[PDB]
């Protein structure tokens, strides 16, 4: 939406994104955590993928890179000397399935489910993803909550 | 032995028993309302007793935001009557719908006998104030015999001086000055001292803060020159206020809160009978050993001799 | 217009204050004893001081700013969650009506005697203070910047204010302070509006007793400031761009720049129609709402809920109160000369109209939607009623029928005629005509779009009528051919009414019409 | 520390494991007593400044490369949104810390 | 009583200086506080000052 | 206060409240001693 | 204690005779319209 062609660079300290809200810039934020085996319905909020899909274009497409490590397992052309995992997700309209590219090669959502379970981050959990319905729910929280985490 | 408590056991038990109300009712409720001993705050007049036909009162009020006329309710043409009469055709079946009873409704007086001026809170639900006094006024009926309009009028007075009406009375009295201003106000008056004993002070102030205009009115009706014989109006108060005084009913005599802002009884420093009023309550108050009722005298009256 | 905005005989305008009224020996003694008793938390006798003299006599005892702002703290001391705080303060319940309801129905009373001027009835000086002290409390409640989620100055110097060495009256902060804080009168807003329709006991008790009233006498108070603003503080003869500067200055624009989100039209149709009937589209992510004042959504032990209201009155007050919020916005909106627009606050009338357009063509509840259009003084609403009839007319006319036909019925207003020949090229083009395109299982939305459009074509004809009177409904052959067109879509709705789709006769406006301007259906029964 | 408030994350331990609960000290607020987090009793701004806090204390100890966070610099005051930048930009100072 | 008519009294005593003060009497502090503001300041500062 | 003849109301006020409360937890004594008089000579009436 | 209970007793008593003295004053004022 509003943006067709762009780039981020992202600080190795710690980024900032300055735009009012539903300028894109959320929706660029949710496209990069669906991009890392991310689905909308996972994030705590509601699903909408004809939100992220170009009105007019048949393809959306995010492309997110990390440093790779030997120390995960279930990877796809890439080897474990390797520096590089690039994760790509592509939302269409006329194909309902869950298709992922690893250094740009065909997978299921499952591989790249279990690569990021590998990489020790978590989408459900509210500790490593905080967003408006995590923040109400922090916002109310209880000490068995607390003992629970 | 030992088998009551004080004697809130069989007040607090004989209120949980005539409790009119489907919920839980807390005990420290009860307690707190059993327990006064000092003020009369949960005893009132309660002109509803019964929990309101809310199913009827509804489909009455459907009916009447919605509707042909679309317009402003005159009162000619009989009121609305193609829905009026076929869901309620008598005031008393729309008081039957509000709550009141069908006795209190044949007989509409306060029975100072039977303490019905001083009861507990029956906790009936009660509708919308505004909603009810709209379909009392669909049945003012200004073209008939003089009997209705004076059981409408007591009705109309019964009602105001509820205890659960007024509390959840509207800031704007707009429906009330409108029944008020369909009848004379020496009749209203009349007809209020026919329902209430005119020694009822209490509900004397209540009514004068529901219409304040009408003070002078009752005043003239409570210590008319013309019955106070040659004595004056101020004379006939001073008289009323000492017998209060040698009775020792200070909550009638503080209910002083009705005589005040009036042409007799003015504020101000410099009136002597503010002063002679003060100088009894002084007499009287010891601050140790008394009724609230004497302290509460003094400080209005010292309120009231302030206001300029 | 009235007195009340053009009386300004005994003022003394002052830096601050162009309204601002100085005081007499006996304001002055009325002024020092209420904040004396107020130090003592003596509010029984502060009540008891203001009512004692109210109504009974011609002069008028005016209320202090700050003594107002005591009441409008104490209306939130509800007795459904604040009885043991009340019961404590006051034991002898003398006056046998809670702290709350007394002071609020103060506030509503001397509101009453400000909105009309009765020289005759009070002197003007009483009156002009009165004014002077309303718009002082308002000039303190100004609202801070909105947030998604100084102290206090006294202009008299005669006497010492009840309010510098306090900021709470019962545990309650004072209402300006907790108000002028980033994101509370936008969270008051929502809540109360979200409330008023809530089925919960204590949420609808926290609406009905205290949030509603008090929002309905801050729009007053506002709408009375904003027409003083209008008429003094601005310089008169402008050149068209200082007058925008000025308004964007106005008391209404800093109300709703408190309101103006990222996108202010949908976020403002959302907002002012929160918790209604109408389905929330685009998904719009949902408001947070919290109680003002710790635990308003709890009800005490001691307190017994013994009052009932039917859905139809909870409905009934709560689309009047929104309407109320409408034309704040449209009355602060309608100022704005042609062409230029607002600096500080992003609002256009057009963007307003279509989103109150789009929500209110999106209700699937007829209730809600005619107690929205349907008000007691056509006069009063006039201004952006018609506008927002219109609006929802064309959508509807826009997602009913591919042929959007272009309304010009609000200029029409003027002549007659001319809105008689519109309303027949409406229902000729069969747009107010029932589809037939319309399936038979979807019926029932094709109804409820029919029936809101015979309700926005209705509130169009009351002002008609209300702006031209009846005259000429059959002198001019034009309305009677109306009547008839009327007639013959009554003719095509009982066609499918025979169809025999459901047993529920379609809406058939040609009853209302006739009662209204319709001659009684015109000769069918009349001759 | 930034804040200018003293609080810790006590894990309180009675005879019974399962009584085990965890409190968290205020200190933000002189008029707010030490009590559990709460909206309705505390203020927005502060609130959310505590447990943005409490999300960025475990974030070493996790192994998680990077922490997200929506709908945070939105306004808190003006005051608790500044002190919590600070608070960010000192977690920042230090090295190989996670991107948000 | 007592406490409204020596604040009453209090505030018409100063007048008489063009002064403009109250009292107020605080169980906290178990202390009687005298507030005066004088033509000079726009504050009222506390007596002792 | 003193001068105001509030202090002396305030003493008195005070004192009873204290002798208020005394005389309740007293009381509650009492209650139990009354009860385990009670049962001994429930017992007593056993025995007859 | 029974001290504590003979304190009550002896307070009570006192009470009661405090209002019986308040029981026995009347009014001393005639009001003498005058001027």
């Amino acid at each position: 939406v509003t943006y067709t062609l762009t780039e981020f660079n992202l600080s190795p300290s710690l980024n900032m994104i300055i735009g009012p809200n539903g300028s894109g810039k959320s929706t660029f934020v949710c496209a990069v955590c669906l991009g890392l085996a991310g689905k909308p319905e996972y994030i705590g909020r509601s699903k909408k993928v004809e939100d992220f899909i170009k009105n007019g274009q048949d393809v959306s497409k995010i492309e997110i890179t990390l440093k790779n490590s030997p120390n995960v397992t279930d990877i796809e052309y890439i080897d474990a000397r390797d520096e590089t995992i690039k994760i790509t997700r592509i939302i269409t309209r006329s194909k309902r399935r869950s298709d992922y590219l690893i250094n740009d090669y065909q997978v299921s959502e499952s591989v790249v489910k279990t690569l990021v379970a590998q990489l020790n981050i978590q989408l459900d959990n509210l500790c490593q993803f905080l967003s408006q319905e995590r923040v109400e729910e922090f916002a109310r929280l209880k000490s068995v909550k607390l003992l629970v985490e | 032995k030992s088998i009551v408590i004080t004697s809130n056991t069989v007040a607090k038990s004989e209120l949980q028993k005539s409790i009119k109300f489907s919920g839980s009712i807390p005990e420290i409720y009860l307690d707190v309302v059993t327990k006064e001993t000092i003020s009369d705050k949960y005893k009132d007049w309660h002109f509803i007793s019964k929990n309101c036909h809310y199913e009827q009162l509804m489909d009455l009020e459907m009916k009447d935001t919605a509707y042909s006329f679309l317009f402003g309710s005159s009162r000619s043409q009989g009121k609305v009557p193609e829905f009026v009469h076929l869901k309620c055709p008598s005031i008393t079946n729309l008081l039957v719908l509000f709550g009141v009873n069908q006795e209190k409704c044949n007989s509409l007086k306060i029975n100072y006998e039977k303490k019905e001026n001083s009861r507990y809170d029956n906790l009936c639900t009660i509708f919308p104030v505004n909603k009810m006094l709209k379909f009392l006024m669909y049945f003012y009926s200004d073209d008939d015999n003089d009997d209705v309009r004076e059981f409408f009028l007591k009705a109309f007075i019964c009602l105001i001086l509820d205890r659960k009406v007024f509390n959840a009375m509207e800031s704007d009295h707009r429906l009330c000055f409108k029944v008020l201003e369909l009848f004379n106000e020496a009749h209203f008056i009349n007809s209020y001292f026919e329902i209430v004993d005119k020694n009822d002070f209490f509900l004397h102030y209540r009514l004068l803060q529901i219409f304040p205009h009408l003070q002078s009115a009752l005043l003239r009706r409570r210590f008319s020159e013309k019955q106070g014989r040659t004595e004056t109006i101020q004379q006939n108060i001073i008289k009323e206020f000492n017998e209060f005084f040698d009775c020792k009913n200070y909550k009638n005599l503080l209910y002083i809160l009705t005589m005040y802002g009036s042409k007799f009884i003015p504020f101000g420093p410099k009136c002597q009978v503010t002063e002679y009023f003060k100088d009894c309550i002084l007499d009287i108050s010891n601050e140790t050993t008394n009724d609230v009722e004497i302290s509460i005298l003094k400080g209005i009256l010292n309120l009231f001799s302030k206001i300029r | 217009d009235g007195a009340l905005i053009n009386s300004v005989l005994y003022v003394s305008p002052r830096n601050g204050a162009h309204y601002f009224v100085e005081l007499t020996e006996k304001h002055l003694l009325a002024f020092e004893m209420l904040n004396s008793m107020c130090l003592l938390e003596n509010y029984d006798h502060v009540l008891l001081f203001l009512e004692c003299q109210f109504g009974k006599s011609h002069n008028l005892a005016v209320i202090p700013f700050d003594i107002i702002l005591v009441l409008f703290t104490l209306s939130t001391l509800s007795e459904y969650y604040k009885e043991p705080i009340l019961r404590a303060n006051d034991p002898y319940n003398t006056s046998r009506e809670t702290l709350s309801r007394r002071a609020l129905k103060l506030l509503q009373k001397y509101l009453a005697i400000l909105k009309e001027f009765d020289s005759e009835q009070y002197n003007l000086y009483d009156l002009e203070l009165l004014r002077c002290q309303f718009f002082l409390a308002i000039d303190t409640l100004t609202p801070k910047k909105q947030k998604w989620g100084k102290t206090f100055k006294n202009p008299y110097r005669s006497y010492i204010s009840c309010l510098e060495q306090r900021n709470t009256i019962l545990g309650n902060r004072l209402l300006n302070l907790k108000l002028n804080e980033p994101g509370e009168f936008i969270n008051m807003i929502l809540w109360t509006l979200s409330n008023s329709l809530q089925e919960s006991t204590p949420l609808f008790l926290s609406s009905h007793e205290i949030w509603m009233p008090l929002l309905e006498i801050l729009i007053d108070l506002f709408s009375c400031r904003q027409d003083y603003f209008i008429q003094h503080e601005v310089a008169q003869n402008v050149s068209k761009s200082l007058f925008v500067q000025r308004l964007s200055e106005s008391p209404l624009a800093v109300f709703f720049e408190s309101l103006n989100t990222r996108n202010f039209a949908n976020r403002f149709s959302e907002y002012v129609f929160l918790n209604c009937d109408y389905k929330l589209p685009s998904d719009n992510y949902a408001t947070p709402v919290h109680p003002v004042y710790n635990g308003e959504n709890t009800i005490v032990d001691t307190y017994i809920p013994t009052i009932k209201c039917s859905p139809l009155y909870k409905s009934q007050k709560s689309l009047a109160l929104r309407r109320k919020l409408i034309g704040s916005c449209f009355k602060l909106l309608l100022r704005v000369p042609d062409g230029h627009r607002l600096i500080t606050p992003r609002i256009v009338a057009d963007d307003v109209i279509q989103g109150i357009s789009r929500t209110l063509a999106s209700f699937n509840d007829i209730l809600q939607f005619k107690k929205f259009f349907m008000t007691e003084n056509l006069s009063q609403e006039s201004y952006f009623i018609p506008l927002l009839a219109e609006g929802t007319l064309s959508e509807i006319l826009k997602d009913t029928q591919e042929c959007v036909v272009i309304l010009t019925l609000v200029e029409n207003l003027s002549d007659g005629v001319s809105f008689c020949n519109e309303v027949i090229g409406l229902v000729k083009s069969k747009c107010f005509a029932f589809t037939e395109q319309c399936s038979q299982a979807s019926y029932e939305e094709a109804v409820l779009n029919i029936e809101k459009c015979d309700v926005c074509l209705l509130v169009l004809l009351r002002y008609l009528l209300h702006l031209i009177g009846t005259e000429a409904i059959l002198d001019a052959k034009e309305q009677l051919e109306m009547l008839h067109a009327i007639e013959k879509n009554d003719s095509g709705r009982r066609q499918w009414a025979k169809a025999l789709n459901l047993g529920n006769d379609p809406p058939l406006l040609y009853p209302i019409v006739s009662q209204m301007f319709g001659v009684h259906d015109k000769s069918v029964i009349i001759e | 520390n930034n804040v200018g408030s003293a609080g810790a994350v006590r894990l309180e331990k009675p005879k019974d494991y399962a009584e085990w609960k965890i409190e968290i000290m205020v200190k933000f607020r002189d008029n707010a007593p030490l009590k559990k987090l709460d909206s309705h009793t505390q203020s927005g701004g502060e609130r959310a400044v505590s447990t943005v806090l409490y999300m960025i204390a475990l974030q070493e100890f996790t192994s998680a490369p990077f922490r997200v966070v929506d709908e945070i610099n939105q306004g808190m005051d003006s005051r608790n949104e500044r002190i919590v930048h600070k608070a960010m930009v000192e977690n920042a100072c230090a090295e190989n810390t996670s991107q948000y | 009583g007592t406490c409204f008519d020596a604040d009453m009294d209090f505030r018409a005593s100063l007048k008489v200086r063009k002064f403009s003060g109250n009292l107020s009497f605080i169980k906290d502090t178990k202390s009687l506080e005298i507030y005066i503001l004088t033509t000079n300041d726009e504050k009222a500062r506390n007596v002792d000052t | 206060m003193k001068g105001t003849l509030l202090q002396e109301i305030t003493e008195n006020l005070l004192y009873a409240s204290a002798i208020h409360d005394s005389a309740q937890e007293n009381m509650a004594l009492h209650l139990e001693n009354l009860k385990s008089l009670k049962a001994e000579y429930e017992d007593a009436k056993k025995l007859l | 204690i029974e001290q504590v209970d003979d304190e009550l007793l002896s307070l009570t008593a006192q009470q009661e005779n405090e209002e019986q003295q308040q029981q026995r004053k009347r009014r001393r004022h005639q009001f003498a319209p005058m001027t």
